[PDB]
């Protein structure tokens, strides 16, 4: 999940809206240690959601 | 006591040798001809006086003694007559049978035997497992109470009880002086009789069964002998089993070992322990338990099992002061997805709200606890949300309002965790 | 694949040179060990033939290569 | 009671000393054909595919890598005898190839 | 001439790779000419060593 | 304890030859008497006998002191020579 490659690079996703779309993702999983400023675990919680 | 020799004798039908169903039964590497037969490097030793080749003896170097092989004339290098032809040339120590109190007739040695020298060659019919199944039927229906069976290898069997020679009537003991031994003549296989230690003359000649009782009643053991197990049976054990349930003693780091240990250091040294029954819990072996820290997640769900099993204080004493010990966040992250505060909730409870402890020991307690509470990683109140523990502990603070260094720690506590709380969080849909 | 090399058959050929006892460890470096000679002369014996202007790696190639590594066999045309 | 005594088990180095008499006096191959033919085809896969190796070139190889180590297993069991020890350890190999000249 | 005479040990009247390495390696001079070969479908001689007995 | 350390840092810095000329020579000419009479020896055939049988001790003594080491010992014994030159091939 923390590699070179993205998920969101295969959608219709701006740039600009992926931590949107990684706090929406993790939001969505019920994860509470998540903070906003941790893009690690924004990006391992959207994997876990795309690919579980 | 009287001998019985030919009294025991004239019992079954005397063989100088094993007799076989068939000949492919009993045959070395399972039938499999080692034509290049093991030969010994020995070189023949004759004592011209005596005119007794000595090659092949108890303190030589002889390879196929030390491997339990005999030497066979005309394929070694030893020569004929070697001393390692014990089998062969059924030299048999000197031995005589005496009606026991209890046990039957039983061997004696009519000699003083030295440590490792061959006593006697066990004798019987060689058969396979069917025809074992079928005899052993027989004498069953026909009430014999008296094992005549030996296990020669994998499906094969050597039958003691119309044919075959004095060994027979070795009696078990727990504690023997002699063994049996499986050995390679040629291309067969024996089962002799060796001494363990030296015999003395008119001392009685016994081995350790090792029953396999293949699902037969257990048969109470008179031999005597102080470790006696009391049965005949191929095992035996104390309460070195279980103490405590599987996840509630692994909760705690105890092992198969740990709970070895402390049976075998009291209850073989006249101190009392109960049968296995985990309704009543032992705290002296809790007390004297070892507690190393967990860094393994599913170490963490027994734990927390255990939390919601046992009732005991002094369990949950030390699985507590274990959990101090315990550091590593990965756990404890575990624990707390397990919802460990919910389980700490009720174990405050039982202890400082119901009272079946001391007021001192229950500070203490209280104490033990609080350290791990306010020392885990803690990130949001919706993790404490899932026990409320705060409510348990503004119950025990006015409870227990008395005693002012538990009131301050659970105020720094609840202080600490008031300044939680979940940045922005989007709301689902109920 | 060099697991492939199990360990009842390095028991075995422990067991030709007389040992006794083996340790559990040992057998992950004679793994080791066992691939380290076998690429030295896989790879002499794949320039050999690569200069030959072959595609196949015949016995001859092999020997050469060990008998100039100093492990000269005999049996295989030599 | 019909049960059965059972012969127990040998010492430990007893079959030990069986085997090795049994493997000291014949000349099979140890290594399974098949894993090692497979493990010949890896390594030589890493430098130029599409290559073949005949049979007796495996075989070859074979020979060559029991003879290796027959006689490596013969120098770390006199390391161990050195040490006063009957178990050979991977520090008598490493030993016994840096005094070989193997390991620099 | 050494082949034959250990095969001839061996009770056998065929010469087989194992009774040429039996010649080899018995023979000092010719374990020492010979040092760096390895006899296919040789074998090795038997040897164990003393205290690796047990006692 | 001390000065065996101090040897060993004097003399792995140095590069002259340790054996003696004179004894070495001598040596040299009774074992080379015993194969044919009479025989002369260039100078610097002397010196290269010398300089290679220097190389081979050391080289010798450092598997030694590898096998001494093994045997959780620190010093060299007969039974480490012997065991290096057996691994190693000589007889
Ligand atoms: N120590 C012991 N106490 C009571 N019975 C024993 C015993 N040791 C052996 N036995 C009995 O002897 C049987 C073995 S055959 C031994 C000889 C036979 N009991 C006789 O006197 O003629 C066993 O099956 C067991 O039932
Ligand atoms: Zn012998
Ligand atoms: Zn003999
Ligand atoms: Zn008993």
């Amino acid at each position: 999940p923390q590699g070179e490659m993205d998920l969101l690079d295969s959608t219709r996703i701006h740039p600009e809206d992926y931590s949107l779309a990684r706090k929406m993702a993790a939001d969505a999983l019920d994860i509470e240690d998540i903070d906003d400023d941790d893009e690690s675990a924004m990006r391992n919680a959207i994997y876990e959601m795309v690919f579980p | 006591p009287a001998d019985k020799t030919e009294e025991a004798l004239t019992t079954f039908k005397t063989l100088s040798q094993n007799s076989y169903q068939n000949k492919t039964l009993g045959n070395a590497h399972n039938g499999r001809s080692t034509a290049d037969g093991m030969s010994c490097d020995c070189e023949e030793n004759w004592d011209t006086v005596s005119g007794i080749n000595n090659a092949c003896g108890e303190y030589s170097e002889c390879i196929n003694r030390l491997t339990s092989i005999e030497c066979i004339s005309g394929t070694c290098s030893c020569g004929d007559d070697c001393q390692n032809q014990r089998f062969q040339k059924k030299q048999y120590a000197p031995i005589a049978v005496f009606e026991t109190e209890k046990k039957g007739y039983g061997v004696r040695a009519q000699a003083d035997i030295r440590q490792d020298a061959f006593i006697y060659e066990y004798l019987g019919e060689v058969i396979d497992e069917s025809t074992f199944r079928k005899r052993k039927e027989n004498y069953d229906n026909q009430g014999l109470e008296h094992f005549y069976f030996m296990m020669l290898q994998k499906g094969e069997f050597i039958d003691a009880t119309a044919k075959g020679g004095l060994g027979r009537f070795c009696n078990h003991s727990c504690r023997p002086n002699a063994y049996v031994d499986k050995w390679e003549v040629g291309n067969k296989l024996r089962m002799g009789i060796f001494a363990k230690r030296e015999i003395y003359k008119g001392e009685e000649i016994c081995f350790d069964y090792n029953v396999d009782r293949y699902g037969a009643n257990p048969q109470k053991c008179y031999c005597g002998e102080d470790n006696c197990i009391g049965f005949l049976g191929g095992r035996t054990q104390t309460d070195s089993a279980n103490i405590l349930p599987v996840p509630i003693a692994e909760a705690l780091g105890s092992t198969n070992a740990q709970e070895q240990r402390w049976v075998r250091l009291m209850k073989e040294q006249n101190k009392s322990i109960k049968a296995s029954d985990y309704s009543s819990i032992n705290e002296d072996y809790v007390n004297s338990l070892e507690m190393r820290p967990i860094a393994d997640k599913d170490e963490a769900s027994k734990v927390t099992s255990a939390l919601l099993k046992t009732q005991d204080y002094i369990i949950l004493r030390k699985l507590i002061e274990r959990v101090s010990l315990t550091k590593d966040p990965e756990v404890l992250k575990e624990i707390v997805r397990l919802r460990g505060y919910q389980c700490v909730a009720n174990i405050l409870t039982m202890i400082v709200l119901d009272q079946e402890q001391q007021q001192v020991d229950v500070e203490s307690f209280t104490l033990s606890v609080l350290d791990m509470l306010e020392s885990w990683p803690n990130s949001s109140r919706n993790r404490i949300s899932s026990s409320q523990i705060e409510s348990v502990l503004e119950s025990v603070k006015t409870k227990l309002k008395k005693i002012q260094p538990i009131g301050k720690k659970i105020n720094s506590l609840l202080n600490s965790w008031s300044k939680l709380e979940i940045s922005y969080k989007i709301p689902k849909s109920q | 694949n060099i697991q492939g090399i199990t360990k009842p058959a390095i028991r075995r050929l422990a067991r030709r040179g007389g040992v006794k006892r083996i340790s559990g460890l040992i057998y992950e470096e004679t793994r080791g060990v066992l691939k380290v000679f076998l690429e030295n002369v896989i790879r002499d014996a794949v320039t050999y033939t690569e200069h030959a202007k072959r595609k196949t790696v015949t016995a001859m190639d092999v020997v050469y290569a060990l008998k100039r590594q100093g492990r000269t066999l005999y049996g295989f045309g030599g | 009671t019909g049960g059965v005594m059972k012969p127990h088990r040998y010492r430990p180095g007893t079959v030990a000393l069986r085997e090795i008499r049994r493997y000291q006096k014949s000349t099979e191959l140890l290594i399974r054909k098949l894993p090692f033919q497979r493990l010949v085809r890896e390594i030589a896969q890493d430098f130029k595919t599409d290559l073949r190796f005949q049979s007796a070139a495996i075989g070859a190889l074979q020979e060559a890598s029991e003879a290796y180590l027959v006689g490596l297993f013969e120098d770390t069991n006199l390391c161990a005898i050195h040490a006063k020890r009957v178990t050979i350890m991977p520090k008598d190999i490493q030993l016994a190839r840096r005094i070989r000249g193997e390991r620099a | 001439e050494l082949a034959g005479n250990a095969a001839r040990d061996n009770k056998k009247t065929r010469i087989i790779p194992r009774h040429l390495q039996l010649a080899i390696r018995n023979d000092e001079e010719l374990n020492k000419l010979l040092g760096r070969v390895t006899i296919a479908q040789g074998g090795v001689l038997p040897n164990i060593q003393a205290v690796l007995l047990p006692k």
